[PDB]
RNA sequence: AGGGGAGUGAAAUAGAACCUGAAACCGUAUGCGUACAAGCAGUGGGAGCCUACUUGUUAGGUGACUGCGUACCUUUUGUAUAAUGGGUCAGCGACUUAUAUUCAGUGGCAAGCUUAACCGUAUAGGGUAGGCGUAGCGAAAGCGAGUCUUAAUAGGGCGUU
RNA sequence: GGGGCUCAAACCACACACCGAAGCUGCGGGUGUCACGGUGACGCGGUAGAGGAGCGUUCUGUAAGCCUGUGAAGGUG
């Protein structure tokens, strides 16, 4: 039991996907986000 | 164990002559360029001239079928405007002979410096008589 | 935590333009040209290990035409012959008899004569 | 001006525009190729020449000749496109943070769980005010494993092991 | 498409042979899912997009450790 051998159980923690990072990610250039339109743009969100 | 190819500094040439003393001209300009090639041994190689030296001696005595002797035209440009010539078969029998067998079997070569290299192989002479005695051609059959 | 990109975007251009090395003027010098050549040279890579195989068949057909027909016998009419009698001997090895063990080559064309094709 | 020596220094290619000294860009030297040859400049095959040593089923450099082969990004129904962007190199440059929440994974307690400000012997311990759950139906009064509608313990809606 | 093609290298019938794809088979590898206890089976082109698994950079703990002038980082083969 030292502080360079314990972690936590599998599944328990993940990375966070970044979007815009190369091809091979699969979140490269637009991000998720499409082509053009108005949910595409910064703050462009749709009222409730 | 690789594919054998041929070395341009190690191919034996051969020596022929064919009479063109009333063979059809396409048929027997297929025969001289399938020779001049090298398709017909089997150290033949796309890359490299492994071809034969064909002498034909009655280069006016070639002829066409149908109605070409009066009706197949030869074109070229000179590369003026409307700079554009003409000259049908019977004519040009009559003024070069032998450029009707360059013309045909030229145009069954390929494209590109060794298909040029390969025409230089032929020798084309409108007598019965050539000048390449001391070479010694054997004789071919159509 | 600022992190510098100074030494990994160095390393990974390097890596790049050895690649290029032997291109033609900006293809082997500049980064921008060079990215595209390497990606085209391994595009054409990839097709021609293809197109070597394509190559190769057609010239042991086109050298064994050249020696069968010196024996009397035009290609077509020797595949035949072999595959009715028994032989399996490919292309390759033949085309190798053909220019290298010509006594060899003979026996074989004979015996695919003899099978009547 | 600038240099070649000599000296100092562990080291002057640490010499004052002075640590390290990359790339674009510009040169000198050597090896091979290139003056009858047509195009995204590469790649499949491939002779010859030069170098090194294991003297050729080897390693390195060039690449005569030949088969295939119209850059990349963006935007589009569709681009070699004569549609947009970029002269090149180096450095920098675009999904973050706070507070409220919902779902999933992984843990602690469990008919209970958890504290907020704040005290504090200060990441401990205390503080259970509050929040969510253990019961629903009805617009409500209210009644409750039921309740609402209705003249109706009939039917029906929602809920209950 | 060009050369060239006339008892065709055109056209109409019939016949046999061959060439010809990254299709199929052979040989050698890698992976996804399912079943059984490593084997079997069929899969493995891909934009928008969804899901899974990783490499490398800087800083903090492990670290009052370990490496390093008998040569660190960096640069260049
Ligand atoms: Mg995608
Ligand atoms: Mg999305
Ligand atoms: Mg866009
Ligand atoms: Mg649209
Ligand atoms: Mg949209
Ligand atoms: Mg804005
Ligand atoms: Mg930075
Ligand atoms: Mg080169
Ligand atoms: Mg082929
Ligand atoms: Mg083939
Ligand atoms: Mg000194
Ligand atoms: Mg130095
Ligand atoms: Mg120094
Ligand atoms: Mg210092
Ligand atoms: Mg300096
Ligand atoms: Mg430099
Ligand atoms: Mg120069
Ligand atoms: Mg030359
Ligand atoms: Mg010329
Ligand atoms: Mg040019
Ligand atoms: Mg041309
Ligand atoms: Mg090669
Ligand atoms: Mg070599
Ligand atoms: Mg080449
Ligand atoms: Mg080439
Ligand atoms: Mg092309
Ligand atoms: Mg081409
Ligand atoms: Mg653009
Ligand atoms: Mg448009
Ligand atoms: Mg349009
Ligand atoms: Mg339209
Ligand atoms: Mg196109
Ligand atoms: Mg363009
Ligand atoms: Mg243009
Ligand atoms: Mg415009
Ligand atoms: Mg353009
Ligand atoms: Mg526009
Ligand atoms: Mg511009
Ligand atoms: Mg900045
Ligand atoms: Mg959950
Ligand atoms: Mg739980
Ligand atoms: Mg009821
Ligand atoms: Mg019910
Ligand atoms: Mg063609
Ligand atoms: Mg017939
Ligand atoms: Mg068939
Ligand atoms: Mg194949
Ligand atoms: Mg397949
Ligand atoms: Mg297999
Ligand atoms: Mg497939
Ligand atoms: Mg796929
Ligand atoms: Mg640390
Ligand atoms: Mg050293
Ligand atoms: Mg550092």
């Amino acid at each position: 039991m030292q502080l360079n051998d314990l972690r936590s159980a599998p599944g328990a923690r993940r990375e966070k996907h970044r979007p815009g990072r190369g091809i091979g990610s699969g979140l490269g250039k637009t991000g998720g986000r499409g082509h053009k339109g108005l949910t595409s743009r910064s703050g462009g969100k749709v009222a409730p | 164990m690789k594919t054998y190819t041929a070395k341009p500094e190690t191919v034996q040439r051969d020596w022929f002559v064919v009479d063109a003393a009333g063979q059809t001209l396409g048929r027997l300009a297929t025969e001289i360029a399938r020779r001049l090639r090298g398709k017909h041994k089997p150290e033949y190689t796309p890359h490299v001239d492994t071809g034969d030296y064909i002498v034909v001696i009655n280069a006016e005595q070639v002829r066409v079928t149908g109605a070409k002797t009066t009706d197949k035209m030869y074109y070229h440009h000179s590369g003026f405007p409307g700079g554009i010539k003409s000259i049908n078969f019977e004519k040009l029998i009559a003024k070069a002979p032998e450029r009707v067998i360059e013309t045909a079997v030229k145009g069954m070569l390929p494209k590109n410096p060794l298909g040029r290299d390969m025409y230089r192989k032929l020798k084309v002479y409108k007598g019965a008589s050539h000048p390449h005695t001391a070479q010694q051609p054997q004789e071919l059959k159509i | 935590a600022r992190v510098k990109r100074g030494v990994i975007a160095r390393r990974r251009h390097k890596k790049i333009l050895k690649l290029a090395k032997g291109y033609y003027g900006a293809r082997s010098r500049v980064f921008r040209v060079a990215k595209q050549a390497v990606i085209k040279a391994g595009q054409y890579a990839y097709r021609d290990r293809r197109q070597r195989k394509r190559q190769f068949r057609a010239l042991w057909i086109a050298r064994i035409n050249a020696g069968a027909r010196q024996n009397g016998l035009s290609y077509s009419r020797l595949i035949a012959g072999l595959k009715k009698a028994a032989i399996e001997i490919d292309r390759k090895v033949l085309a190798d008899l053909a220019v290298n063990e010509k006594a060899a080559f003979t026996a074989i064309v004979e015996k695919a004569k003899a099978s009547l094709a």
